[PDB]
């Protein structure tokens, strides 16, 4: 139906034309009748009738009458519903200014009349005159004229000039101004100035004066001549129970707009002195600026009940706002919640759903077979049915719901994994039953959680809800690409108990002749489930290549594993199996299943494992008591051998032998000390038993204990958590940040006293509101995140580049942080890979790295490689296939249409909750820093040098000498200055001291060239580089934080990214979060898309201009083809924040944040949104340009290009 | 310096000194001064005395209202008939001598001068004061632009030589004719819109008999008149602001804010001072505390409320809540309706009805829970809707009706269908339908119960049914 939206500023012509009638009377309804006043502010004859096809009258009632005014009222008989869209208009007695056009900083009006807002206020307030027509006279425009001054010069020159005062003065001077000769004399001064300020000012009101007229909008609309007025529906005056009535302060702000409109027009009639025609004027101001915008002027009107008023502005704008409340969010129907239960019995793709639930759900799915079938004449008939809750009902609909898939969610919604279509299984009850695999992706424990469920209504929903949205295609982490349907908590823990090793146990040392053998061992009670035994196991074996090859032999093993051997699928080793098994090996046994066998396969495992370690965990009847928390003999001694030497010492410093600082730091390591070594004895104590074999000799066996096992297992606990269970609580921090000197020395087993409970009753607080406020802080930055990346879309498959990034395993000391295959997987080449010391190539261009090539890349020891990346994409929007890789979610190539930058964000801000010189290698020695290297060729060693024992080339031994988490990922994405930031070498010359001037110093560097540039340094700044020496671009002056805007403009684009990448990495890292890289280069990506036009060229581009990077690569295309002048560029690196409010769509950003300014901005330049971006066709109500409706998109610039 | 228009205001007014007696009683004198000069002004009009002899010629014959005619006899129908007997004998005194004598003989100028003083001796109505007023207004008003017309047409010397005795007058045209300067070609083409523009001065000039000179000194006379007694008003008013402001501070937070009831207050004291009398000798503040007031109350009456009471319900409101405060404070509990309905002369159910219609609508923002995120506006549904299963219902039933007609012969359910109006716009009594091919009216109505005695029939009823 539409293509684009405008918006712009609307004269008087434009408003009458909209308005239906004018508004006179602040009438709204009588008192009596309740019926609409004439004239008012809900007008039937302006707005529409109030009943459908009727008039106030009474005499045409029927729908015969359509279209016609009754002729003693006026009302057009038609739909109520017109009074939600006709508009009025109120003639305004004298001009008033707009607000947003005079408030909202920069005031348009002020720099368009290049003279400063209070200036403008004095005259609106009526307190200065203004020169207009100057004639012949020495008066400028512009000038402002006192009233005894006006009067003076009205009495020494007459009618020669014309001085105003208020908004008719300011639009009698907008409505003067030549544009194209102001215009001309900007850019002549511009040409003719030597002051970059003055530039700034100049080329500021040079752009808002060109956007005026090109867009054809004149200066003088920012004056309202016509205020129009909202319709009645949207601000209703409705009865409520017991003839109280519901207004909107819109009817009161209007109200007060038409009062004092028309008590001027009567201040006007009878002639009145002219101080109490200002006063109303003031008044008349006031009131519609607070109409327009409330508390933006100066203080706020408030109603009767004493609270503001709120407008139109609040209307539009907030986080309650029609933008985010309304139309980014929206109640829906077909939908419903309830709290949710646990299903051990339902399998992968089902959900246990209430059967009543359904039956309100699926209510007119249920009408159409009851009617289909014929078991329901009419409509009424099947609604009684149902309401009667008869069988058949029941039947039609458990065959309604037979392959309709539903989508459950739960909030928050971090992921893209908190809402998954399920099939409904009906279930008598009234909760939601879950699947257990699923609740670590939806963050879900039963504990009175409640799930939302939503019904899909047509086939395109259904299909995409079980393909896209279906549990069983969503197992696979989109931010890292490891499995996230692992077991967890009593699946492990019986998978763990099932595999454990006993020595000397029922049936050990008999032979089996396979797993079949092995269960009914157990089920007879041969064997017990830990008893080692031989058993011949079958074992198939699917290579790389596809080859299935078995082999068939004798493994000595456990009966419990030969039984959880009965269940793995065929095409994957024993070795798997064949060792005690905790959450990691059965996240490592998920992994390799689906890496080498597929996705149904994988499922059907999964539902296994979690069937047999239920049963088994159920089977095991591991039980916690008092007994299972002992207590080792060693922290009696310890904790007084640590208070006997803490007496020691005290007198020590009674004696004046060290300070009270160095008492209070030893004291401290003492104490931790000690809570390691009991920690360690408890350890040591709870981990091992004694056991007798068959051979009578007592043997050393890992302990049964169920809280060792619990910990051990990785279902729940950790080593913490049992040094406080049965060892030492330890040292615990006043809520300042101090540590108190006294511990706690009682565990929880024997309990704590009133002071030791207080204080861990500091720290817990602490704890409760630092996760509160952290919260929402992630909140924050994720919803900052989604919205500077919303717009990126895999749109090409391959963009036909050559660039892209080096990459090696990072390495922040002696040893490796990453190895080369976790970053180099699932991406896709940029040149060849050549084998070191070779030249030959093992692995081409525009290849992706699978596992195999993983390992072909390990096994020939290869340090740096390139791959392509999103940032180096130069696709015109979005980004392709191959420079984005794998799909981690899915582990094939990214399809076309996948909203990348969505599920980047997504992925960044998920685990936001969670956040807060002796060579050690034998090899050879290089300097670039310090670089040690092993003989195969792999940089195993980067050091710092600092301005040694070998020289370059020289090989070195092992042990030879040669000699605040979120908050700073926020920071990071912000691109924030540091307080005390690093000073950079501008350029490559000698540097040479200056004149020392009084406050601060200043340095001089010559180039090349022999220029000489001065630089201005703090004079509390330590000096590093010395005079004489040719610094490099980018070298370090006084150390320091580092800017990331620096780094980009001297070092380059992968510079900045690679620091941003790795500061971002190691603070994720740091809490073990594991997250691609890919989506921190996508964010990059969306900080660097402007850029400033240096070399102006002549395409159509001022200097100092901040442009947009594609249109300027799209331009300097059709320029090469013209083979006429091109443009140079700076790019610049913007915030997320800063970047999001500078897109090109002004729908976008200003539901974002900040809308009066970006909806003045706009409106000013006459702005232009075409709707490419997810946030504005979802504000429309169009399919969003992703997934799906991809392709449609494309199918509209198919039509619009021809 | 500041934001607040109340505090610019309070500055403007507080740079004009107060008034004291004597200055009451000079611009009341110099108000009274200009008013008498443009009473003095109107009165040398030919057509202003007939208008006020034929208006008591109809009032004292019982047929008009006495006090639209007048309003006060100035001293420095017992007095009122003799004092227009008078004046109709000395109008036909100076109708007798006005041209008979000489227009410049003395017996005119002294008829005219005494006309004068026994003119001033009257105080008429504002009303027809204004009518008179606006009258000569409109002629001085024509005349101007006519001049202003023939000046652009025009265009010098010539005619602001000519312009005192002969500015209108013929010779003019014929000086015109005769001249022969370069540029009087394009004058004499302009010479017939000159000469239709003097042809409607004509009937001007002989409606009032005065020529130029005499209208212009009229006109004159009367703009000193109204600007003198203009600028002593305004001096008057600017002084008693603070009047305004005092009186203004008592009826706050009753729905209408203070600029507004100090703008309210000024006007009233505006209509104050339009009708205020010093000779009399009372101060001024006392009577303009009483319009001030007035304009207070009727402007909150009228302005203060969404729904709109009127003064009278309004000032029942209010004497309904004396007497309940009354009551509550002699009895010590809230007065039942009956109690207050015997207390105030009234039935039980106008008490009630007063009771329930003296309320103030809610806002739609009032935060609705301990969290101020919701609101009562979200909780307000739209009665006005269709409910889906209704219009399916509907739908069904246009089905059903379609095929249960479908069974049945082409005129018969034509007539049916264009008697009750089904698919179509409107609907038809028996006699158009009649008028299609049978215009009798009776088989209509016998075609349209044999329509119904088939449609209630088992076979082909039972799906309508359903619909009941
Ligand atoms: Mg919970
Ligand atoms: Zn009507
Ligand atoms: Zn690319």
């Amino acid at each position: 139906e539409f293509d684009a939206i405008k918006i712009g500023l609307a004269s008087p012509d434009m408003i009458r034309s909209w308005s239906f009638g004018e508004v006179k009377k602040p009438e709204t309804i009588n008192y009596r009748t309740f019926k609409p006043e004439r004239d008012g502010l809900f007008c039937a004859r302006i707005f529409g009738p109030v009943k459908d096809y009727e008039c106030l009258c009474g005499k045409y009632k029927r729908l015969k009458h359509r279209g016609v005014i009754c002729e003693k009222c006026g009302v057009e008989v038609t739909q109520t519903k017109v009074r939600r869209d006709r508009m009025g208009h109120i003639e305004l007695a004298s001009p008033v200014a707009h607000i947003w056009f005079l408030k909202s900083l920069p005031s348009r009006i002020g720099l368009l009349m290049d003279m400063p807002l209070r200036d403008i206020e004095r005259v609106l307030y009526f307190e200065m005159y203004v020169v207009t027509e100057p004639g012949m006279t020495d008066l400028e425009r512009g000038q402002m004229l006192t009233e005894e001054e006006y009067l003076d010069r009205l009495e020494e020159w007459g009618d020669e000039f014309t001085a105003k005062m208020g908004a008719e003065a300011i639009k009698d001077l907008l409505a003067s101004m030549d544009l194209p000769a102001e215009a001309e004399q900007m850019r002549e001064e511009l040409d003719t100035t030597n002051s970059e300020t003055k530039r700034k000012k100049l080329t500021k009101r040079l752009k808002l004066v060109e956007a005026f007229v090109a867009s054809g909008n004149k200066p003088e609309w920012m004056i309202l001549t016509v205020l129009p007025v909202l319709p009645p529906d949207l601000r209703p005056l409705v009865p409520l129970d017991g003839g109280r009535f519901a207004t909107s302060d819109l009817n009161d702000l209007y109200r007060r707009v038409i009062n004092r409109n028309n008590r001027l027009k009567r201040l006007l009639e009878l002639a009145a002195p002219d101080i109490i025609v200002r006063n109303e004027k003031r008044m008349l101001q006031e009131s519609v600026d607070a109409l327009l915008d409330n508390g933006r002027r100066g203080r706020a009107i408030t109603g009767s009940n004493k609270r503001p008023l709120k407008s139109l502005a609040d209307m539009i704008k907030g986080k309650q706002g029609r933008f985010r409340q309304n139309l980014l969010g929206k109640r829906v129907d077909y939908s419903g919640r309830s709290v949710i239960t646990v299903g051990p019995y339902l399998r992968l793709h089902q959900c246990g759903l209430p059967k009543k639930m359904a039956l309100e759900l699926f209510k007119p799915f249920i009408y159409s077979k009851l009617e289909t079938r014929g078991l329901a004449t009419t409509i009424k008939a099947a609604k009684k049915m149902v309401e009667r809750e008869e069988a058949v009902v029941w039947d039609i609909l458990d065959e309604v719901i037979r392959e309709h898939p539903v989508l459950l969610n739960r909030a928050p919604t971090l992921h893209r994994l908190g809402i998954q279509a399920f099939e409904p299984v009906l279930i008598e009850g009234k909760a939601i039953q879950l699947h257990p695999l699923v609740c670590a992706a939806y963050n879900a424990d039963f504990d009175g959680d409640q799930m939302a469920v939503h019904v899909p209504l047509t086939l395109e929903a259904q299909l995409e809800a079980r393909t896209l949205m279906m549990s069983t295609n969503n197992i696979l982490s989109p931010a890292s690409g490891d499995p996230i349907i692992v077991p967890s908590q009593d699946v492990v823990l019986g998978l763990y108990y099932m595999t454990r090793e006993k020595i000397n146990a029922k049936g050990e040392g008999m032979y089996l002749t396979g797993p079949a053998e092995a269960e009914k061992a157990y089920r007879t009670k041969t064997a017990e489930l830990h008893a080692r035994v031989k058993v011949r196991i079958t074992e198939t074996i699917k290579h790389e290549n596809g080859k299935l090859t078995t082999e068939t032999k004798m493994i000595d093993t456990t009966v419990g594993r030969a039984m959880l051997w009965q269940i793995v699928p065929k095409g994957l080793p024993y070795s798997l199996v064949n060792q005690k098994l905790g959450k990691k090996q059965i996240s490592n046994l998920l992994n390799e299943a689906y890496r080498k066998l597929g996705l149904k396969d994988t499922v059907i495992f999964a539902d296994q494992i979690m069937y047999t370690g239920f049963a088994y965990a159920a089977l095991s009847g591991v039980s916690v008591g008092i007994d299972d928390m002992v207590v080792p003999a060693a922290k009696y001694t310890e904790i007084a051998e640590a208070e006997e030497e803490v007496r020691e010492i005290q007198e020590q410093f009674q004696s004046g032998l060290v300070t009270a600082g160095e008492r209070y730091n030893k004291v401290i390591d003492i104490w931790a000390s000690t809570n390691d070594r009991v920690a360690k004895a408890m350890m040591e104590n709870l981990s091992s038993e004694q056991v007798i074999n068959r051979q009578g000799e007592q043997e050393k066996q890992e302990s049964f204990n169920s809280i060792y096992m619990m910990a051990d297992s990785g279902a729940r606990g950790s080593a913490a958590q049992i040094r406080q269970l049965a060892g030492m609580r330890g040292l615990m921090a006043r809520p300042d940040g101090s540590i108190i000197e006294t511990p706690i020395t009682a565990n929880f087993k024997e309990g704590l006293n009133v002071l030791q409970y207080f204080i861990s009753t500091h720290g817990a607080r602490k704890g409760l509101a630092d996760t509160a406020l952290k919260t929402a802080n992630s909140g924050y930055l994720t919803r900052r995140l989604v919205d500077v990346a919303q717009d990126v879309v895999v749109t090409e498959h391959d963009c036909g580049t050559l660039e892209g990034v080096v990459m090696t395993p990072h390495i922040e000391g002696g040893d490796v942080k990453v190895a080369l295959t976790e970053l180099a997987l699932g991406r896709v080449v940029s040149e060849d890979i050549l084998k070191p010391g070779t030249d030959e190539v093992l692995i081409p261009r525009n290849t992706l790295l699978d596992e195999k090539w993983c390992k072909v890349i390990n096994d020939n020891s290869v340090d740096q490689i390139k791959v392509r990346s999103v940032v180096t994409c130069d696709s015109d929007f979005g980004c392709c296939a191959q420079c984005y890789g794998r799909d981690l979610a899915r582990g094939h190539l990214v399809n076309q249409g996948e909203a990348v930058g969505v599920i980047a964000a997504q992925s960044i801000g998920e685990p936001g909750t969670q956040l807060t010189i002796q060579a050690k290698n034998n090899g050879s020695v290089k300097l670039h820093e310090l670089t040690i290297i092993d003989e195969f060729g792999r940089t195993k060693e980067k050091h710092k040098l600092p301005y040694l024992s070998k020289a370059d080339g020289d090989a070195v031994a092992a042990g030879e000498t040669v000699a605040g988490g979120l908050p700073r990922v926020a920071d990071l994405f912000e691109a924030r200055k540091p307080k005390e930031p690093a000073i950079l070498a501008e350029h490559s010359g000698t540097v040479s001291f200056g004149k020392e001037t009084k406050g601060k110093r200043r340095l001089i560097i010559t180039r090349d060239s022999g220029d000489t540039y001065e630089e201005m340094i703090p004079k509390h700044r330590q000096l590093n580089v010395f005079e004489g020496e040719r610094i490099e671009r980018g070298d370090v002056i006084a150390d320091g934080p580092e800017s990331p805007h620096d780094i980009l403009r001297l070092r380059g684009i992968h510079a900045v990214t690679t620091y941003i990448a790795n500061e971002v990495q190691e603070v994720y890292r740091l809490q073990g979060v594991k997250i691609n890289d890919k989506h921190i280069e996508t964010i990059v990506r969306q900080m660097l898309r402007k850029c400033t036009i240096t070399f102006a060229g002549d395409s159509e581009f001022l200097p100092g201009e901040t442009v947009e990077y594609s249109q300027v690569k799209i331009a300097n295309r059709k320029l090469v083809e013209e083979g006429k002048e091109p443009a140079r560029f700076e790019r610049e690196l913007l915030g997320i924040t800063k970047a999001s409010l500078a897109t090109e769509s002004f729908i976008s950003a200003a539901s974002f944040q900040e809308t009066t300014r970006v909806l003045t901005e706009a409106a000013v330049s006459g702005k232009r949104d075409d709707l490419r971006g997810l946030k504005e066709n979802v504000i429309v109500g169009r399919l969003i340009p992703a997934g799906t409706g991809f392709a449609y998109h494309q199918d509209r610039q198919a039509k619009r290009a021809q | 310096r500041t934001t607040d228009p109340v505090r610019m205001y309070m500055r403007e007014m507080g740079t004009v000194e107060l008034l004291t007696r004597e200055g009451e009683i000079d611009i009341a004198k110099r108000i009274e001064d200009g008013i008498n000069q443009v009473q003095s002004a109107i009165a040398e009009y030919p057509g202003t005395i007939p208008y006020i002899l034929e208006q008591f010629d109809r009032v004292q014959a019982e047929e008009l209202r006495l006090t639209d005619l007048i309003s006060g006899f100035v001293d420095p129908p017992e007095l009122a008939r003799e004092k227009f007997n008078e004046l109709r004998g000395k109008f036909q005194n100076l109708q007798l001598a006005v041209n008979e004598f000489g227009r410049d003989s003395h017996q005119a100028s002294e008829a005219s001068d005494l006309v004068l003083d026994i003119f001033r001796e009257f105080r008429l109505t504002p009303k027809q004061f204004d009518h008179l007023v606006e009258t000569l207004r409109t002629s001085m008003d024509r005349v101007r632009t006519q001049e202003r017309l023939v000046m652009k047409a025009v265009v010098k010397k010539s005619f602001i030589a000519l312009f005192t005795g002969n500015e209108s007058n013929e010779e003019w045209l014929d000086k015109v004719l005769a001249s022969d300067k370069p540029y009087v070609a394009k004058v004499r083409e302009q010479e017939e819109e000159i000469r239709r523009s003097i042809q409607k001065l004509q009937m001007i000039e002989q409606e009032t008999s005065l020529s130029v000179e005499r209208i212009k000194d009229i006109s004159h006379r009367m703009s000193i008149g109204e600007a003198k007694a203009r600028r002593a008003k305004k001096e008057m008013v600017e002084a008693n602001l603070r009047l305004v402001i005092s009186i203004a501070k008592k009826y706050t937070n009753r729905g209408l804010q203070f600029l507004d009831l100090i703008q309210e207050g000024n006007i009233g004291l505006m209509k104050a001072v339009d009708k205020f009398e010093y000779r009399r000798g009372y101060k001024f503040s006392t009577y303009a505390t009483w319009w001030i007031r007035q304009a207070i109350t009727r402007s909150i009456a009228d302005q203060a409320r969404t729904i709109r009471i009127p003064v009278h319900m309004i000032e029942t409101i209010n004497k309904l809540n004396r007497i309940s405060r009354q009551m509550l404070q002699e009895m010590g509990r809230e007065p039942l309706p009956e109690e207050l309905a015997e207390r105030m002369q009234m039935p039980e159910d106008k008490i009630r009805k007063v009771l329930k219609i003296a309320k103030e609508p809610i806002s739609m923002e009032t935060p609705i829970g301990d969290d101020e995120d919701s609101h009562l506006g979200d909780f307000i549904e739209d009665t006005t809707l269709e409910l889906p299963l209704d219009s399916a219902t509907a739908t069904s039933l246009k089905a059903a009706t379609r095929d249960v007609l479908a069974g049945l012969t082409p005129r018969e359910a034509k007539v049916l269908r264009m008697r009750f109006g089904i698919d179509m716009n409107t609907d038809h009594t028996l006699e158009e339908v009649g008028k299609q091919f049978d215009v009798t009216r009776e088989r209509i109505r016998q075609i349209e119960a044999k329509a119904l005695r088939k449609l209630r029939h088992p076979s082909r009823s039972e799906v309508l049914r359903s619909f009941l």
